[PDB]
This record gives structure tokens, C-alpha cells and sequence, in this order.
């Protein structure tokens, strides 16, 4: 109820962070890892106060996803980084020709 | 020679010894002569607040066996 | 005791919002590592003790390695705090201004909704068996290695071709 | 030989 | 020796839920005259608490079907001390 | 019980941070407090864009933490019905797990 | 009368400070290898309680070896100062003590009492591990015998 | 769309945790499994559209078991009427809600 | 690329040393050593002295390795001289340059050892380092810096009963030898530490003006011993 | 056959580490076709009781299952106590 | 409780800095030394007198600092070992939790996060490349500290840190797990970062790691921690690979065999420390990661393929 509230506040606010970019990507991707963490905490809490088994390794697999989309997010930075030295979205400017 | 280590060793050795059997003599002290039941499930906690229920002061560690009837 | 996973919930909207208002992410990892302690206490609180534990466990791990990864490469000369730009350290008073009065319009103002803030404690979890011994979610997290087998294949096969991603990306 | 190894 | 000692700890757990499985409905007969009791507690507090206030029968339940709807922690011990109603809800899980 | 140790415990750790700071004297200055790089002016940032190579063994270990993330159910996954089903897909998923870091093993992906 | 207690808890508490003195791993010089000396089983540094730390911030007392030349004199002072203000210097050897040697050379420090304050001067190029054991012990009697609560009191 | 292959199959790859009425690890059940069974039974066989208008007292039955809306109305609406009479002096102390009750067992 | 400083005070760089390094990542691009940090002016100090004056700055210059140089220096006088040493002040260098030899190996493979990170050697062998500074005190009465290699031949003679004690320290010293080489040479932490790197070719080991154990672990038999009799 | 035991002895003296991973791996996926006890933790695990088994309504067609708990006469588990 | 919680943790702590006592003795001893017999009765005051002189050794707050977490870093730290202490089993456990062992595990990933944050927050590219390498002592040690916790515990079936001990009662664990006991010792050699796997805190490799900026108290969390995790994964080893002799009416026949196994314990752990050489990362990555790895998984094969072999599958 309040704490599902709070959460969908929370994620409401994480989205109001990953849909704008101030410094980096990285902070993005730290936006996104905060975003799946309050779906993590919503959908452990939907589990286990419905109290039904069967649906509880889908927060396992929603981490799966979650960490595996990081995992290549921080490989796409890594390339990204090494290309540009710095990892500015600013500096992003060269697909609009 | 290789004495010297061991003085040392049992000032560290007792300091050592003392917190396993402080915490058994203290839960035999804090639960009725017994020890504090462990709750791995959900039936043991249901057993406990059976107990306390029945023991009716609040507490769980004094136990009513046949005497009670 | 009562409102406890209020009071923890209000501390992952704070550290959300110190996430959200985004500095430089070495202070968004910090942060987001307090938040992910808030949320393992969340789950470890509701009965579930593998879930929260072991998704803090990740975090932890991952957390540390974007954390790494963000004091290798993405960083600048003058790193921004959430007390260095007055902007995020003013939109931080508006924002804890914002849920108090949040907290304010769902206690006294009208009090009709779904979202109660009388109801605390009680209506935390609904129904919890109490004489069955399979209560602990670790079974129920390991039931993809029985019934659920199929998610648990496509997830295995994720990471696997995920291993042939990073290789592919990072050569 | 198989000893060594 | 870990065949041994698995093979007599699982006929060890086996005999302590054989007895749980003769206890359990000593534990169930318990178990639905204390959650019928204290609903009672309350419906006996509700014609105390709201003869006053109209529209509101006492014992009134909001579900449709005549089947018993399973009590919950909040409508079962929701009337009662924080103290206790801590104790309930946070009972297996906060002690730790 | 786990909150409580939890409280004393960072404030313990706490006046134990208060005991460092306000038992001795205070005086500082601007040699002093200089950053430490074997005594040296600031040759550059320490904040700067460091160019590591370990990356790709970074992120596979956070693969490889995902992986023992769903590895970690299995003693409760071992009190099951299914034991040949769980048995026969754990031993694929374990098995996979070996088989990619065979290729990393194979295309150099470790070093 | 407070002034027994005062005076009882100022030798206390440089009790800690000259048993557990915690030096500098310093280097610099031909003498510098008679800090090893010490650290080597003979002349035990370990045995009263010293430990060769080599960050500042984890040193008590820098034991400046030898040589102290022109280059090397901003890169001692500038390590001297990000040292902890519980900071004592044993200068071992002839060149930091005067300039031993190498005293009328062109870029060589006259000594180290010309940049850090030296609260204790060790003699020798050898200084024998005996004699800097005697400057450990000397130098740990000179900061027992120091009285910092004794000076806060009658202040 | 739908595609239908585990229909064609006739093996359930994820149909078998699709609802809360589901088979559970060794069978511990579901909070309103009754409920979603009664709603489940009630819409086979009728179509979604037709189900709105019939099980419309089952799915409102079910979804108040669920989300207990009505239910935290009732325990909001009785501690709020129970404040207002403590505040009055009507309402005695309660002893089975005070800590002092006998109990059971 | 970060501009590090290596920094004399860091313990691996013995005191000394500025490096920099314009390194990308841990692996190090480039490495500038900038020595200078311990300059002395000895080349210049020596010049406004007598030759006997002269003598003691070759204890101090390579200081892990004295008598050695004062045999270098006062082989150089005496071949400036044309002055023979007698041949029992000559076995006298010979020895006690050996005892020099056995002093600046073992600093080698105790710094080697300190600077991986195997302390377990840099008391081990420094007990038996200090039972030969017992003999570098014995004859000299300084541990270190002797000056006992005069022009000339050596200084004085030994004390007596000193070579019975040189006997009884080398009959126990070849256990220690190879209790280090049972230690540190078959075990695996080593193997793997120092197994193809920093391979340098007999090339670059002429060319870039390597010496001694340089030469000889680039495998080309360069002893100045053998190959150039001096003493 | 010799080539190839050539290589598998020259990796077992040179790297053995990823051959005897490669051979316990192989002794897992060996073991449960001749594995004699395979076919008992399954019944095992049907066998403890996890939760309640409802007792079935009497109708007299058959007694394929006990009308009484402690008599040995049904499915019982005295194979199993003397494993 | 509370008097349990004061004789836990401060004879912890007594027992720590004579454990720093104990192992800078036994470390001389292997050193040929005599060690700091000296300043107490053979020496039995001198890291009393360490974190009595580090509370009056002056702090720093440099410029270069970001304060708040700089300051916040050695409290969590120091918090975060001795929190760790309470899941432990001993005879009987302060905290009876239902799955501690996950909880000691995450602690332990926790605490080479602190590390890091140090390792940032001083501001030294000294203290990054600290910081960078307990980043990759994180990836050498995490996933086979994770698998040699996961498969041996499957023996025992539960992640109740309290099975544990009526499993091992007439027998040991390193007797069916003697591989798994040492690739445990080297993996807990990285997590508790001593000289073997010490790559962090060197002072042949940086200037003493992540501690170049941290002073005086501050400083003595950092030590406290660090050898609070050396007596703490001591006995970790000692609680899950070596089984001492359980009597119910006499745990303290239990805790003497404990004392005893545990000071040979942690005797072999400052043996192993001050025998070999030191590492380096580009190898340790190596032997964990392409040797140590598939070894851990293929003896995780063998613990999967254990329970169907034979004897059914362990208890709840
Ligand atoms: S006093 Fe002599 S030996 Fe000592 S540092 Fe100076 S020249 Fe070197």
C-alpha cells in the first residue's frame, strides 16, 4: 500500500532521472540499475505478500535481465570511452549528417 | 627458545575461549535452564508462541508439562 | 517496529531521489549502494530472507564493478557532488519538501485513495502460514530447477550468449 | 614416464 | 560416512515430521477456536464502537460468497495492542 | 536482535570515529594536508580517465556472479520431486557455465 | 591536587606513544642500510615495538638516512609535512646530521637540521645498530620525558 | 501474434505459473487461491468480454481479497470511530485488547 | 595517460628513485627514470683531495658492495703506480672481496625478495649478513665502510683466530644457500612471478651497455675474473 | 590412439588442472547410468512428509490404502529405515 | 543481551589486538626474532598500546578529500567486521539466522567495498591503483568463494549456519573435501587480503595500497577490520571444513577443541602469510580464473552428482 506507493514513486523518480542526462551515460546506467532495483523490491513484495511460490525465481530472472543489460551496457561504454577518452553524451553529436 | 609465543598465545587463548561458552551460559541463564530454541521454520515459531501462550506470563521459557491438568 | 517498512521505504525514496537527481555516479553508486541495503532489509523484513540477501549480494558485486568502472573511465577534473552544485543540493530540499508533503495530502488533507498512511503495520503482509514448515522462499526461488525449468534454460542460455556478447563487443 | 608425470 | 550420517539425519527428520504430522491437528483444532475467538473479540467491539455512526452492520464482510474468506494478521489482530500486533507480524522473521 | 547489533555497532564505531578526531589537538596547514603521491606537486588529477584492462574480465565476473546467483538455490533445489529434471538441466547450466569461460580460456579473453 | 593525576595520565599516554612508535621505511643513503640492520635479527627494531611503515600517514617518526641532497630536499620536506602532527625525526647518519660527507659539494643539504627539525642525531657512517637501538631508546626517553598535559595544565 | 506453439506442443513451458491458482512448490497455497480458482472456473468457457458482464461479482470479490480495499476501509473506519469514542469516554478500556486477556491456549 | 611519479619514498624504488611513468592502465608505456636524487658530487669532491683522501668515497658509492670497490680504486692506483701488491694482501682482497661478493649478493636476493614481496629472506639471510659484519668489524672495527684496501696493499693484518671463524661461518652458511633455494626457487608463486618477462635479447644486453649478471643472464660468459685476470 | 594418449599424458604432466576437471566432469556424467541408489532420493523426497496428505473419504471398493495409521499393512518405509 | 553482546564483542577485540600480538611474535619467531617482548609482560601490551597511541595521532582531512566519505569508509568498515562476527556459529549463536552463511557472504562481498571507497575518496592515484586492484581481487576471489560455499554446503544441504555443526560430530569435513579446503584457504587468503594474495595493501607494490591518506584513528578501523577478518574467516574455515567433537550436555569440551583447531588455524594463516613470496594480479586473475575455476566447478559437478550417487539428499 504506502511502501508500494513510495516504491512507484521511487520508480517515478528514477525515470525522471534516466530520461534526462546531465553528466554521463554512467550515471544513466547507474539510473537504470536503481530503476530495476525498485522493480526487483515491487515484484519481491507483490511474491511474497500474494505468498505464492511458483512466481518467485521471475525476480531471479528479472535480475538476470537486469545485470546481463548492464553487463552490455558497460561493454557498449567501454568502447565508447575508449573511443571518444571521455564518455560526454555532449560529445555525441556526429549522427545527425 | 619457543616459549615466549606461548604466554601470549594463552592471554589470546582465553580471550578467545571465553565468548562461545559466555554465550551458551547465557542462554542457559536467559531461557529457564534450557536454550533458546532455534526457528529455521515457520512451525517452530508456532510452537513457541504456543508455549509462551500456555507458560501465560508473557515468557517461554517455563514449560506446563502434565502437572497443569 | 510498526513503521518500519515505511520509514525504510521513505529512505529508498531518499536515496532514489539522490540517485535520480544524478551526480557524478562514484556518489550515485554510494547511494545506490545504501539503497540496495535499504531494499535487502525491505525483503529481509516482508519473511523471504533468500531474495533481498541474495539480490544484495549482486548489487554488491556489481555495484563494485560499475563502481570500479566509473572511477576508471567516467570521470571528470571536478567531480560533482550532491553538496558541491546548489542545484542538486536545492532540488534534494525540494524534494524531501515535496514528500513531506506527500506524506501530508495522504495523512490529513482528504485521506481518500487507495494509498492509506493510517493503515501502518497492519496491512504489511497479508497472510503468512504459520504451522507449515515450507514458508522460506528458497524453495520457492528454487522452484525453476523443477517446475519452472523453462525460464530457468532461457536465462541460463542468456548468460551464456551473454559471455559471447562481451567477447564480441570488447575485442 | 607415467611416475614423473 | 556422509552417506551414513545423511541417511540417519533424513530418517532423524523423517521422525520428527512423523510427530509433526501426528501434531498437527492438536495444532489446527487450536488453531480455528483462537482466529473464531478473537474475531468474535472483535465483532463483540464493533456493536460497542460504531452503534452510532450509520450504514454499518456489525459483522459485516465486504466478499460476496458465503465460504469462509481466510482471516488476516490485520483483520485478525488489527484491533489489538502495537505491541502484540508486532509481535504477530514480525514474529518468525525478526527473530533473528 | 540483528538491528540492534547493527545500531551499536556503528555507534560504537562512531565514537570511536569521535575519539579519533576530537582527542588530540587540531592544527593543520596546506603541506600538511597536501595529497600523497611520495611528497610531489600534482603531476596530474587523480581523477582522470584511467585506461584499465581487466574489463572484460570485469564484466565477466558479473555474468559469472549472475551465474552463481541462480546456482545459489540449489539446497533447497536438491529437496525436490524432480531430482533427474533438476539433475539433468543443472548439470546443462553448470556445464554451459564452464563452456564460456572455455571460449574466453580459447579467445584470449582473460588476459 | 590534580597535578599527580595529570602528570600520571601524561606518562600514560606517552607510555603508548614511545613503546608502539611506529617509524618511516626511509631510504637515501650508504647508512640506510643499517636501518636494515636494525630490522635485521641481531638489534631487533621489533623487539621494542617498531614497525617499518612506509606511508607518513602510518609513521610516528621519520628516521631520515644519510643523504640529503639538493633534489631530494623538497621530496623530504614536502613527505616531512603530510606526516601526522605526532611527528619526531631521528636523522641517522654523518650527512644527516651535518653533511657528513659531501659537506663543501654543490648540491648536497648541510644537514637535516637545515629543513626538518631533528629532535635526535644519531653519529656514524656506520652508526652501528646498537647506536640507532641507542637513539630509538633515547629518542623514546625524550618523548616520555616530554609533558604535553603537564604544560595544558599549568596553562 | 499468439502463435500458439505451446498450444500446439501440448507442453506448458510457462502456462504453468500463469495465474495465482498454480501448483506450488510442494503445495503451499496462495493467499485468495479459492477466489482465483471460483474466477478462473467462472471464465472458462464464456469469453472475456462476456466474462466482464458475468463474473463481474467474482472478479470483484476476487480483487477484494486481493487488494482488501474495503477491508483496510473497515479496520481505518473502526480505528478512526474507536479514537473518536476514546476521545469522548463512551468506550471502556478494552481488556481483551489491552494486554490483560487470557489467552488461548 | 596518467603523469605518475614513482617517488624516492616508495621502499621498492630503495630509497632513491624518481621514476615516471606515462602509463595507460597498469600496463606501464613508458618509464623515465630521472636519478639524481642522491648526487653527491663525488667526481668533483675527489679531485681537491689527496688519493688516500680519495680512498673512502668507494665505500659509500656502491654501499651493498664496499671492499670491492676500494679493490677497484686501489687497483687502479697501483696499476697507475706500477706498484705489485704482496700476494698475501692479495689473497686478503681476494677473500674479503668474496666475502663482498656473498655481502652484495645477498642484498640482491633479499631486495629481489622484499621488492616481490617474500620478507621471509630479508631477515634470514641479513642474521648471516650481521655474522659477516662481525668479520668486516673484526678487521676494520667499521661494519660497513672498512677502507681496509689501501694502495699498497691492504691496511692492517687480521686479528687472530679470525680465519677459523671465516671456516665456521661458510661450513653453515651453504644450508642457508640452499634453505633460500629450497624456497624460493622450486615453489610456484615465484615460477609464475618470473617466467618471460622482462626478457631482454644479448643484443640489446651489448648494446645497451648491460654488465655482470646482466650479461650472464642473458647467458653470454662475461666474467671479469676469468676472463680479465686482475689481483 | 597413441597421438592422442601422447597428448592427454603430456597435459596430465605439463597442465593437469583443466584435464582433471575435464575427467571429474566426465566421471559425473558417467556416474548416474551406473548408479544403483539413483532411483531412491526421488522416493525419498516423495517419501518425507512436507505437508499434510488429506486423509480420503471412506467408500469401502477397495483397501489399496490403510483405513488405520500404525499397522504395517499399506505403503510403508521399512526398505528405507534399513538403507 | 546485552551483557552477551559486550563479552562478544569487546574480548573480540581484546582477542584481536592480541591476535596482531600473537602474529607479530610467531611472525618474528619465523623471522628468527624474538618479537616486542619488551613493553609488557613478554609482550603482552603492545597493540594495546597501538590503538591507545592511533587515537591521539592526529587525523587528516586533505583538500584533495571528499570528507563525508572519506570519514564514512572506516566506520562502515569497522562496523562491518565486527557485524560480520554475530552469525557465527560457535556452540550456540548470538543471531540464530535461517540462512547466515548468505548473510556472511554478502558481508564479505561488502567488505572489499569499503576499500574502494577509501581507495577513491583519499584522492591518490596511489590509493586508485589500490582501489583498482581490490576491484580485481574482487573478481579473482567472488565467484569461487561463492562456489566453494555453495557445493560443500550442499553436503550439508542448508544455508543454516547451525546444521553445520551436528553434521561433523565423529568426523571432519576436510576428510570428504580436501581439495575444497585448500582452494577455500587460498580464495579466503583473498578476501581476508594477506601476503600471499595481499595485492591492495603492499609496500612493495604502492605505498602500503589504500592506505596512503588515512591516519591515526581512522587507520586503526581499517587494522581492526583487517585483522578482525583474519580471526573472523579463521574461523570461518575452522566452523565449515574442520569438525570438532560435539558433546550437548558440554559445549565447552567443543569450544576448547575450537580454541585449539582455531589456533592452529590461524597459526597456519600467519605461516602461510609471512612464508611465500607476494603476487601479482595478471597471475592471480590467471590461476583463479583459468585454472582454480573450472576446478571449482567441476567439483561443484561432483557435489551435484554426490546426493544422487548415493544416500539421498541432506536435510533441511
Ligand atoms: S655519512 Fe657517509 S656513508 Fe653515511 S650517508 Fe653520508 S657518505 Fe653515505
Amino acid at each position: 500500500p504506502s511502501t508500494f506507493f513510495n516504491l512507484t514513486m521511487a520508480f517515478s523518480l528514477s525515470l525522471l532521472g534516466t530520461l534526462m542526462f546531465r553528466s554521463h551515460l554512467m550515471s544513466t546506467l547507474l539510473c537504470l540499475e536503481g530503476m530495476v532495483l525498485s522493480l526487483f523490491i515491487m515484484t519481491s513484495v507483490t511474491s511474497l505478500n500474494s505468498n505464492s511460490m511458483s512466481s518467485m525465481p521471475i525476480p531471479i530472472t528479472i535480475l538476470v535481465f537486469a545485470a546481463c543489460e548492464a553487463a552490455v551496457g558497460l561493454a557498449l561504454l567501454v568502447k565508447v570511452s575508449n573511443t571518444y577518452g571521455t564518455d560526454y553524451v555532449q560529445n555525441l553529436n556526429l549522427l545527425q549528417c | 627458545m619457543w616459549f615466549e609465543i606461548l604466554p601470549g598465545l594463552a592471554i589470546m587463548g582465553v580471550c578467545l575461549v571465553i565468548p562461545g561458552v559466555s554465550t551458551a551460559y547465557i542462554h542457559k541463564f536467559t531461557n529457564g535452564g534450557k536454550e533458546k530454541r532455534v526457528a529455521r521454520v515457520q512451525y517452530q515459531w508456532y510452537l513457541m508462541e504456543r508455549d509462551r501462550r500456555i507458560s501465560g506470563v508473557n515468557r517461554y521459557y517455563v514449560s506446563k508439562g502434565l502437572e497443569n491438568i | 517496529m510498526n513503521n518500519y517498512i515505511f520509514v525504510l521505504s521513505s529512505l529508498f525514496l531518499v536515496g532514489c531521489l539522490g540517485l535520480a537527481l544524478k551526480p557524478s555516479p562514484i556518489y550515485g553508486g554510494l547511494g545506490l549502494i545504501v539503497s540496495g541495503f535499504v531494499g535487502c532489509l525491505m525483503v529481509l523484513g516482508f519473511g523471504g530472507s533468500f531474495l533481498g540477501l541474495m539480490v544484495f549480494l549482486i548489487y554488491l558485486g556489481g555495484m563494485l564493478v560499475v563502481f570500479g568502472y566509473t572511477t576508471a573511465m567516467a570521470t571528470e577534473e571536478y567531480p560533482e557532488t550532491w553538496g558541491s552544485n546548489w542545484l542538486i543540493l536545492g532540488f534534494l530540499v525540494l524534494g524531501v519538501i515535496m514528500e513531506v508533503f506527500l506524506i501530508c495530502v495522504l495523512n490529513y488533507y482528504d485521506e481518500v485513495g487507495v494509498i492509506n498512511l493510517d493503515g501502518l503495520g497492519d496491512w504489511l503482509m497479508y497472510e503468512v502460514d504459520d504451522v507449515g514448515v515450507m514458508l522460506e522462499g528458497g524453495i520457492g526461488v528454487a522452484a525453476m530447477y523443477s517446475c519452472a525449468t523453462w525460464m530457468m534454460v532461457v536465462a541460463g542460455w542468456s548468460l551464456f550468449a551473454g559471455i559471447f556478447i562481451i567477447i564480441e563487443i570488447t575485442r | 614416464d607415467m611416475k614423473s608425470a | 560416512r556422509m552417506m551414513r550420517w545423511n541417511q540417519e539425519r533424513r530418517r532423524l527428520l523423517i521422525e520428527d515430521l512423523e510427530a509433526r504430522i501426528a501434531l498437527m491437528p492438536l495444532f489446527q483444532a487450536e488453531k480455528d477456536r483462537r482466529t473464531l475467538q478473537i474475531l468474535r473479540e472483535n465483532l463483540e467491539e464493533e456493536a460497542i464502537i460504531m452503534k452510532d455512526v450509520p450504514n454499518w452492520k456489525v459483522g459485516e464482510s465486504v466478499f460476496h460468497t458465503t465460504r469462509w474468506v481466510p482471516p488476516l494478521i490485520g483483520e485478525m489482530y488489527g484491533l489489538r495492542t502495537k505491541e502484540e500486533m508486532s509481535n504477530a507480524n514480525f514474529g518468525f522473521t525478526w527473530y533473528t | 536482535n540483528l538491528y540492534t547489533v547493527i545500531f551499536i555497532n556503528i555507534l560504537l564505531s562512531l565514537t570511536l570515529i569521535l575519539v579519533a578526531f576530537w582527542l588530540p589537538q587540531m592544527n593543520l596547514y596546506s603541506e600538511k594536508a597536501n595529497p600523497y603521491e611520495c611528497g610531489f606537486d600534482p603531476t596530474s588529477s587523480a581523477r582522470l580517465p584511467f585506461s584499465m584492462k581487466f574489463f572484460l574480465v570485469a564484466i565477466t565476473f558479473l555474468l559469472f556472479d549472475l551465474e552463481i546467483a541462480l546456482l545459489l538455490p540449489l539446497p533447497w533445489a536438491i529437496q525436490t520431486i524432480k531430482t533427474s529434471t533438476m539433475m539433468i538441466m543443472a548439470f546443462i547450466l553448470v556445464t554451459i557455465l564452464s563452456l564460456g569461460l572455455a571460449y574466453e580460456w580459447t579467445q584470449k579473453g582473460l588476459e | 591536587r590534580a597535578e599527580y593525576v595529570v602528570t600520571k595520565l601524561d606518562d600514560l599516554i606517552n607510555w603508548a606513544r614511545r613503546s608502539s612508535l611506529w617509524p618511516m621505511t626511509f631510504g637515501l643513503a650508504c647508512c640506510a642500510v643499517e636501518m636494515m640492520h636494525m630490522a635485521a635479527p641481531r638489534y631487533d627494531m621489533d623487539r621494542f615495538g617498531v614497525v617499518f611503515r612506509a606511508s607518513p600517514r602510518q609513521a610516528d617518526v621519520m628516521i631520515v638516512a644519510g643523504t640529503l641532497t639538493n633534489k631530494m630536499a623538497p621530496a623530504l620536506r614536502k613527505v616531512y609535512d603530510q606526516m601526522p602532527e605526532p611527528r619526531y625525526v631521528v636523522s641517522m647518519g654523518s650527512c644527516a646530521n651535518g653533511g657528513g660527507y659531501y659537506h663543501y659539494s654543490y648540491s648536497v643539504v648541510r644537514g637535516c637540521d637545515r629543513i626538518v627539525p631533528v629532535d635526535i642525531y644519531v653519529p656514524g657512517c656506520p652508526p652501528t645498530a646498537e647506536a640507532l637501538l641507542y637513539g630509538i631508546l633515547q629518542l623514546q626517553r625524550k618523548i616520555k620525558r616530554e609533558q604535553k598535559l603537564k604544560i595544558w595544565y599549568r596553562r | 501474434p499468439f502463435l500458439d506453439i505451446q498450444k500446439k506442443l501440448g507442453i506448458s513451458l510457462d502456462r504453468h505459473f500463469m495465474f495465482l491458482s498454480a501448483e506450488q512448490p510442494y503445495k503451499n497455497a496462495a493467499r485468495c487461491h479459492a477466489f482465483e480458482k471460483e474466477w478462473i472456473e467462472c471464465a472458462h468457457g464464456i469469453g472475456g468480454t462476456r466474462a466482464k458482464k458475468e463474473c463481474k461479482i467474482e472478479f470483484d470479490d476476487f480483487e477484494e481479497c486481493l487488494l482488501r480495499y474495503k477491508t483496510m476501509r473497515r479496520m481505518h473506519d473502526i480505528k478512526k470511530q474507536r479514537e473518536k469514542l476514546m476521545k469522548e469516554g463512551k468506550y471502556t478500556p478494552p481488556p481483551h485488547h489491552s494486554g490483560r486477556e487470557e489467552p488461548r491456549p | 595517460n596518467m603523469t605518475l611519479n614513482f617517488g624516492p619514498q616508495h621502499p621498492a624504488a630503495h630509497g632513491v628513485l624518481r621514476l615516471v611513468l606515462e602509463l595507460s592502465g597498469e600496463m606501464v608505456r613508458k618509464c623515465d627514470p630521472h636519478i639524481g636524487l642522491l648526487h653527491r658530487g663525488t667526481e668533483k669532491l675527489i679531485e681537491y683531495k689527496t688519493y688516500l683522501q680519495a680512498l673512502p668515497y668507494f665505500d659509500r658509492l656502491d654501499y651493498v658492495s664496499m671492499m670491492c670497490n676500494e679493490q677497484a680504486y686501489s687497483i687502479a692506483v697501483e696499476k697507475l703506480l706500477n706498484i705489485q701488491p704482496p700476494p698475501r694482501a692479495q689473497w686478503i682482497r681476494v677473500l674479503f672481496g668474496e666475502i663482498t661478493r656473498i655481502l652484495n649478493h645477498i642484498m640482491a636476493v633479499t631486495t629481489h625478495a622484499l621488492d616481490i614481496g617474500a620478507m621471509t629472506p630479508f631477515f634470514w639471510m641479513f642474521e648471516e649478513r650481521e655474522k659477516m659484519f662481525e668479520f668486516y668489524e673484526r678487521v676494520s672495527g667499521a661494519r660497513m665502510h672498512a677502507a681496509y684496501i689501501r694502495p699498497g696493499g691492504v691496511h692492517q693484518d687480521l686479528p687472530l683466530g679470525l680465519l677459523d671463524d671465516i671456516y665456521e661461518f661458510s661450513k653453515n652458511f651453504s644450508l642457508r644457500i640452499d634453505e633460500v633455494e629450497e624456497m624460493l626457487t622450486n615453489n610456484r608463486i615465484w615460477r609464475n612471478r618470473t617466467v618471460d618477462i622482462g626478457v631482454v635479447t644479448a643484443e640489446d644486453a651489448l648494446n645497451y651497455g648491460f654488465s655482470g649478471v646482466m650479461l650472464r643472464g642473458s647467458g653470454i660468459q662475461w666474467d671479469l675474473r676469468k676472463t680479465q685476470p686482475y689481483d | 590412439a597413441g597421438r592422442i594418449s601422447a597428448f592427454l599424458k603430456n597435459a596430465w604432466a605439463k597442465e593437469p588442472v583443466l584435464v582433471v576437471s575435464f575427467s571429474v566432469w566426465g566421471l559425473a556424467i558417467i556416474m548416474p547410468m551406473i548408479s544403483p541408489y539413483t532411483k531412491y532420493a526421488s522416493m525419498i523426497n516423495k517419501a518425507t512428509p512436507y505437508n499434510y496428505p488429506v486423509p480420503v473419504r471412506d467408500d469401502g471398493n477397495m483397501p489399496d490404502v490403510p483405513s488405520h495409521p500404525q499397522d504395517p499393512l499399506g505403503p510403508s518405509l521399512d526398505w528405507l529405515k534399513n538403507l | 543481551f546485552f551483557i552477551n553482546i559486550l563479552t562478544l564483542l569487546v574480548p573480540i577485540l581484546i582477542a584481536m589486538a592480541f591476535l596482531t600480538l600473537v602474529e607479530r611474535k610467531i611472525l618474528g619467531y619465523m623471522q628468527l626474532r624474538k618479537g616486542p617482548n619488551i613493553v609488557g609482560p613478554y609482550g603482552i601490551l603492545q597493540p594495546f598500546a597501538d590503538a591507545m597511541k592511533l587515537f591521539m595521532k592526529e587525523p587528516m582531512r586533505p583538500l584533495t578529500t571528499s570528507m563525508s566519505l572519506f570519514i564514512i569508509a572506516p566506520t562502515l568498515s569497522l562496523t562491518l567486521a565486527l557485524s560480520l562476527w554475530v552469525p557465527l556459529p560457535m556452540p550456540h549463536p548470538l543471531i540464530n539466522l535461517n540462512l547466515g552463511i548468505l548473510f556472511i557472504l554478502a558481508t564479505s562481498s561488502l567488505s572489499v567495498y569499503s576499500i574502494l571507497w577509501s581507495g577513491w575518496a583519499s584522492n591518490s592515484k596511489y590509493s586508485l591503483f589500490g582501489a583498482l586492484r581490490a576491484v580485481a581481487q574482487t573478481i579473482s576471489y567472488e565467484v569461487t568463494m561463492a562456489i566453494i560455499l555453495l557445493s560443500v554446503l550442499l553436503m550439508n544441504g542448508s544455508y543454516s549456519l547451525q546444521t553445520l555443526i551436528t553434521t561433523q560430530e565423529h568426523m571432519w569435513l576436510l576428510l570428504p573435501a580436501w581439495p575444497m579446503a585448500m582452494m577455500w584457504f587460498i580464495s579466503t587468503l583473498a578476501e581476508t587480503n594477506r601476503a600471499p594474495f595481499d595485492l591492495t595493501e603492499g609496500e612493495s607494490e604502492l605505498v602500503s595500497g589504500f592506505n596512503v591518506e588515512y591516519a591515526a584513528g581512522p587507520f586503526a578501523l581499517f587494522f581492526m577490520a583487517e585483522y578482525t577478518n583474519i580471526i573472523l574467516m579463521n574461523a570461518l574455515t575452522t566452523i565449515i571444513f574442520l569438525g570438532p567433537l560435539y558433546y550437548i550436555n558440554l559445549p565447552e569440551l567443543y569450544s576448547t577443541n575450537f580454541m585449539m583447531e582455531a589456533l592452529l588455524l590461524s597459526s597456519t594463516f600467519l605461516w602461510i602469510r609471512a612464508s611465500y613470496p607476494r603476487f601479482r594480479y595478471d597471475q592471480l586473475m590467471h590461476l583463479l580464473w583459468k585454472n582454480f575455476l573450472p576446478l571449482t566447478l567441476a567439483l561443484c559437478m561432483w557435489h551435484i552428482s554426490l546426493p544422487i550417487f548415493t544416500a539421498g539428499v541432506p536435510p533441511y
